[PDB]
RNA sequence: UAUACAAUUAUCAUAUUAAAUUGUUAAGUGUUGAUUUAACCAAUAAAAAUAUAAAUAAUUUUUAUUUGUUUUUAAACACCAUUAGGUA
RNA sequence: AUUAAAAAGGUAUUGUUGCCCACCAAUUUUUAUAAUAAAAAUAACGUGCAGUAAUUAAUAUAUUUAUAAAAAUAUAUUUUUUUUUUUU
């Protein structure tokens, strides 16, 4: 591992590689991989009545 | 007792899977000598499961 | 929780060390945590996160011109309305109103 | 039974005991339930002194056993009716009578898997044994078994 | 933290669990 | 007054509670994050109709009489008389099928007994759990394909719908048991599965379940992101129902296919066979189309009746063609996406566009 | 060393190392998979 | 099982409440706790112990 | 049971009222007999003593 | 202040302090009495007492009561001590 | 400066197939006083016991829900300060 | 004419006259400058005596407190030393 890529440590390289790993990729189940925590508890106090046009 | 830690672990695990595999090593909050009869309607009068809080 | 449980890596021992941390290491890091927390208390830190604002960026209220501890350093620039509201929040947090739930008080909270 | 009660009551003049029991009974009928047995017992000496509505501790108390068939909804009403009556010191409630402790544990029941109708038919007395019961009932039981099993169909297919 | 060891401490013990953690 | 403020003294583990204070009792979410304050009037009606009692539909008595007319004949001879032989056993194929009295005791078995016993086995005497099981058995029976059907989609959807309503009103009463919040959410998820499989199996039953139990709120796609990528529609691919339609009863297939050798689309072969497939239109598309259809009549009227105005506009267009950026069409000019193919111009030379992408690509 | 790289208990069979390499980038270049869209070597 | 109906209520209550009346010629039944409790006469005053 | 009995007044909150009566039901073990299975180390050595003295 | 019966300060003798409950005959201790012994005629009560006390001590009841009735200990130290006892 | 982790067992912070939730009981006055503590000081002292079964396994909850901080002392113990109170 | 044996811990390494811990000055160096910025090197001066079951055992979280190590309380816990009723 060339030392100039990513951080000054080695493990930073493998931490950004986990971003490209095949079986780790973003889909309908696993979402917002890179910032999970900025979006957390965001809608807790947002009250949305669900959509029903059928009785 | 620490020599038997693994044993106790097996029990903690159980109380976790009952709680939807969440609170490990967690126990119910101790309440008061007479928590049940000093509290008004609407507040918990007995100590709940930790996950239930 | 918001704050950090630990500072630095408190569990560093050899693999299969059958405890989260050794006594030695945990004592070192307890020292560092102690120093940081004591710094927070004496300088009278205050942070805030306001609704409908970016959350990760927290307004530091302990540096606000009214609540600033130092007589020297230039504090911070926060909106006039918002800063008034922050001042009112910090002020009316202090004392226990009956019927409200008892919340921990300290010297350094004022 | 579906439900049962043990009612520890204050030992008053008989007209009062009768009024109170009529009140509890009517409170059960109005709520659309039945009384299997209302059993009377004497004025006993308990192990704990009970205070009545006068806050005067009592050495003696009259014991009374209720056995009811209700819905579980409206026995809330009967519960806070009974417990709120002034002539009842204490009431303990048994809801376990349909599935008591000694059944349905690792296929203990032979030829059936949890037949609920076994313990419903029965009264509380035969689910929970009283202390006086001795080996003697092992006799009576079977004369009441065999005899029963002889006359049942013939009695039922009459009408 | 202090970046060096203030104490010179060498334990000579080599518990088999510490070394091969793949098998224990 | 204006946004909530969290105050955090950093030596403390967590912030102080906010100033407006929030609602004292936490809102109860459904699985998707939508909020229900209370049961909807429909669901409320379902529980009020469970509580006081259920009933076996005379539908079952009817099909019992038409299928096994002999047995029903016997029971028809014997009414009111105590029976030692249970002729009625065909009417109740399963243990679960008899809910009108406790412990799965069929009605006509109570003929020869005491009326007290009859009251003691009645509906009024059921526990609440028993009552739930009753409602569930009744509905399961109305949607089941055969007697012993459980795992089929309609049945599953219904029982999960009921379980869900029960748990919901339960949480309405006693606020914090998060065990049951979690069980409600899991049940809601498995209900979502069951319904989305239903609409691709038989859709009318799907419809009438949604209309009976009022669950449309768990069929709503969770969020715009995963919907835009077509992973909401991607579900019935994974379920294996995507090709299951069996068109020929609906949608004559002749105009759904394109021509391989010709290259013409499906709208083309539909055009040629003189067929029209078109989805029912809202007022948007109707008034857009009806505005566009008439362009040439409006134009003909304009250039007949008012030539000078026209000639003015034309002067402007014709002369415009000589002014402007590009006078001729070349790969540079005829680039459909200008800012995209030349991004290298965007900051410095070309000031028109501030971004390189205005569309999918 | 909780903070550090995972080590194998034993070596890896070299033969298997060579068997898992069949579809690797070099073999692909030899099969011709990648499109040649540019001048390449002169 | 003999179910007490609403009609027979007070009659049955009185039959059970006179169970121990403090004199009889026949041997007395025990409790559910298996005790011989106090014998009250009419009106429920305790005559014999 | 003990819970119910207590709240109904049929068993005392402390103490065993039947303590003496119940002694028949418990296996009271005479020091004169020897149960080969005991965790009692006294009884074993007592019988050892006895036989050796014999 | 109000103390439990096994509390240190329980039955105080002072100018302010006054004992609580009916203290004789049928008493405060009515159903709370752990042991009862009818003294056999011509038996000193010292044998009675030493029998009771031996009983309580050997079955580790007096251990327990002394332990819990003096200080508070968190459920962790109680568990640690009891399970340690049991494993020993 | 470039130059080949593991995948059979690895302790600090990215949870996930789960049955809970709800129970109105106890305890209190005789009288003239050194209790508790290693030691100080304030100063009525007694007390709050019951529930199993059942809930089916997996496949699109990750902006949702969730991990011992909690109204009411005119109720105590306990803890904190020290006779003024705080908290419980 | 009034006796002793057998179970035990070390941050030191010829080992307690052993080591170590924070504040309190100078300076060195990086920066995301919060009473008096943060962090790292560091060999003065002055307080003490926090730690090595270590003079009220320690460790982690929580809350409070503060010349400085730290101390008080609420929970978990042994990287603390153990004391052991198969119905009496
Ligand atoms: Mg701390
Ligand atoms: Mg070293
Ligand atoms: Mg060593
Ligand atoms: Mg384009
Ligand atoms: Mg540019
Ligand atoms: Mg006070
Ligand atoms: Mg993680
Ligand atoms: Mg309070
Ligand atoms: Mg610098
Ligand atoms: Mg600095
Ligand atoms: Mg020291
Ligand atoms: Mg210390
Ligand atoms: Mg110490
Ligand atoms: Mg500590
Ligand atoms: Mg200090
Ligand atoms: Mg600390």
């Amino acid at each position: 591992i060339a030392h100039w890529y990513c951080g000054h440590k080695f493990r930073h390289r493998f931490m950004r590689d986990k971003r490209f790993h095949p079986s780790l990729q973003a889909s309908h189940d696993a979402r917002n991989r890179f910032s999970k925590r900025r979006h957390f508890k965001t809608n807790r106090w947002n009250y949305q009545q669900a959509y029903r046009d059928m009785p | 007792p620490h020599d038997w830690r693994h044993f106790y672990a097996q029990e903690k695990l159980v109380r976790e899977r009952q709680q939807n595999g969440h609170a490990y090593g967690r126990r119910p909050k101790q309440f008061s000598f007479g928590a049940r009869y000093v509290k008004t309607d609407g507040y918990g009068k007995r100590p709940r499961l930790p996950y239930n809080k | 929780r918001w704050a950090a449980k630990f500072y630095g890596q408190v569990t560093f021992g050899p693999r299969n060390y059958p405890y989260p941390s050794s006594r030695w290491l945990a004592r070192r890091f307890q020292m560092k945590k102690h120093r940081i927390i004591k710094r927070f208390r004496f300088r009278r830190y205050k942070l805030a996160a306001v609704a409908n604002l970016p959350f990760a960026k927290m307004i530091r209220v302990g540096m606000l011109p009214e609540l600033k501890s130092s007589k020297t350093k230039r504090g911070d620039v926060v909106d006039p309305t918002l800063s008034g509201q922050l001042v009112s929040a910090v002020k009316n947090t202090g004392e226990k109103r009956k019927g409200q739930r008892t919340r921990p008080k300290s010297k350094y909270q004022v | 039974v579906f439900y049962s009660f043990v009612l520890v009551m204050k030992p008053r003049q008989r007209r009062f005991t009768s009024q109170a029991l009529r009140e509890i009974g009517v409170a059960v009928y109005s709520n659309g339930g039945l009384i299997r047995s209302i059993t009377n017992e004497g004025i006993m000496r308990p192990y704990s002194r009970f205070r009545d509505a006068d806050n005067t501790p009592l050495t003696y108390a009259r014991y009374i056993i209720l056995q009811l068939d209700m819905g579980e909804e409206e026995m809330g009403k009967v519960d806070k009716i009974i417990r709120e009556h002034q002539d009842v010191l204490m009431a303990l409630k048994l809801n376990n009578l349909e599935r008591p402790v000694g059944i349905r544990s690792g296929n203990k029941e032979l030829q059936a898997a949890y037949f609920p109708l076994d313990t419903f038919t029965r009264l509380e007395e035969e689910i929970n044994w009283s202390p006086q019961t001795s080996a003697d009932i092992y006799t009576q039981l079977e004369m009441n078994w065999k005899e029963f099993s002889r006359t049942r169909w013939s009695s039922f297919l009459r009408n | 933290l202090k970046t060096l060891d203030v104490r010179e401490y060498r334990p000579l013990a080599m518990p088999i669990e510490f070394r091969f953690y793949q098998r224990y | 007054e204006h946004p909530a403020i969290w105050l955090w003294y950093p030596w403390r583990m967590n912030p102080e509670p906010p100033t407006p204070h929030m609602p004292q009792r936490r809102a109860l979410k459904n699985v998707h994050g939508a909020v229900f304050n209370d049961l909807t009037p429909v669901q409320k009606k379902r529980q009020e109709q469970m509580l006081y009692g259920v009933n076996i539909p005379e539908t079952r008595q009817m099909k019992f009489e038409e299928q096994h007319p002999l047995l029903a004949g016997a029971l028809r001879k014997l009414e009111g008389q105590p029976k030692g032989f249970p002729f009625w056993y065909r009417k109740y194929p399963t243990r679960r099928h008899a809910y009108e009295y406790r412990f799965s005791i069929p009605v006509e078995m109570l003929d020869g007994y005491n009326d007290d016993v009859k009251k003691a086995l009645s509906k009024g005497m059921m526990s609440i759990q028993e009552k739930q099981f009753a409602q569930e058995a009744m509905y399961m029976e109305r949607y089941a394909e055969h007697d012993f059907d459980t795992t089929s989609p309609a049945v599953l959807a219904v029982k999960r719908a009921l379980k869900c309503r029960v748990l919901r009103n339960h949480l309405l009463t006693n606020p914090h048991n998060n065990i049951i919040k979690t069980v409600l959410a899991n049940t809601e998820r498995k209900l979502n599965h069951a319904l989305r499989r239903l609409r691709k199996v038989d859709f009318k039953k799907y419809w009438e379940i949604i209309r009976d139990h009022d669950v449309q709120d768990i069929l709503q796609p969770p969020n715009l992101v995963t919907y835009r990528q077509g992973s909401y529609w991607k579900y019935d691919w994974n379920a294996g129902l995507a090709i299951s339609t069996n068109l020929a009863d609906v949608m004559d297939p002749r105009g759904l296919n394109g021509c391989v050798e010709t290259g013409r689309s499906r709208s083309e072969v539909a055009r040629d066979l003189g067929l029209s497939y078109t989805r029912p239109l809202h007022e948007n598309e109707k008034k857009q189309l009806s505005h566009q259809a008439v362009y040439y009549e409006r134009l003909a009227k304009f250039k007949m009746e008012q030539p000078e105005a026209a000639r003015a506009m034309e002067r402007e267009r014709f002369v415009r063609k000589f002014s402007g950026m590009f006078v001729k069409m070349d790969i540079r000019s005829g680039a459909p996406d200008f800012p995209s193919t030349y991004r290298r111009l965007l900051g410095t030379k070309v000031v028109r566009w501030a971004s390189k992408r205005h569309g999918p690509n | 060393h909780r903070s550090g790289k995972a080590r194998a208990f034993v070596f890896r069979d070299p033969s298997l190392r060579m068997m898992r390499a069949g579809s690797g980038y070099q073999q692909l270049r030899r099969m011709g998979m990648p499109m040649q869209v540019g001048m390449g070597w002169r | 099982i003999n179910y007490v109906p609403h009609a027979q209520l007070r009659e049955h209550i009185d039959k059970e409440l006179d169970k121990y009346v403090a004199g009889k010629n026949e041997p007395y039944p025990l409790n559910f706790v298996g005790q011989m409790p106090f014998l009250e006469d009419g009106d429920g005053n305790i005559v014999e112990v | 049971a003990k819970a119910q009995a207590i709240r109904i007044g049929l068993y005392p909150r402390f103490g065993n009222p039947f303590w003496f009566r119940s002694q028949k039901f418990r296996p009271k073990a005479y020091q004169e007999n020897y149960d080969p299975t005991t965790y009692s180390t006294k009884r074993t050595v007592e019988h050892f003593a006895y036989n050796w003295v014999q | 202040g109000g103390y439990m019966m096994y509390h240190r300060k329980a039955m105080g003798t002072m100018k302010y302090s006054k004992w609580k409950g009916a203290h004789g005959g049928i008493s405060h201790f009515y159903g709370r009495t752990p042991m009862v012994e009818e003294v056999r005629p011509n038996e000193p009560i010292t044998l009675v007492d030493r029998r009771i006390m031996h009983y309580v001590h050997h079955s580790r009841l007096r251990h327990f009561q002394l332990f819990r009735s003096y200080q508070e200990k968190s459920n962790s130290t109680e568990c640690k001590l009891r399970e340690g006892e049991m494993l020993r």
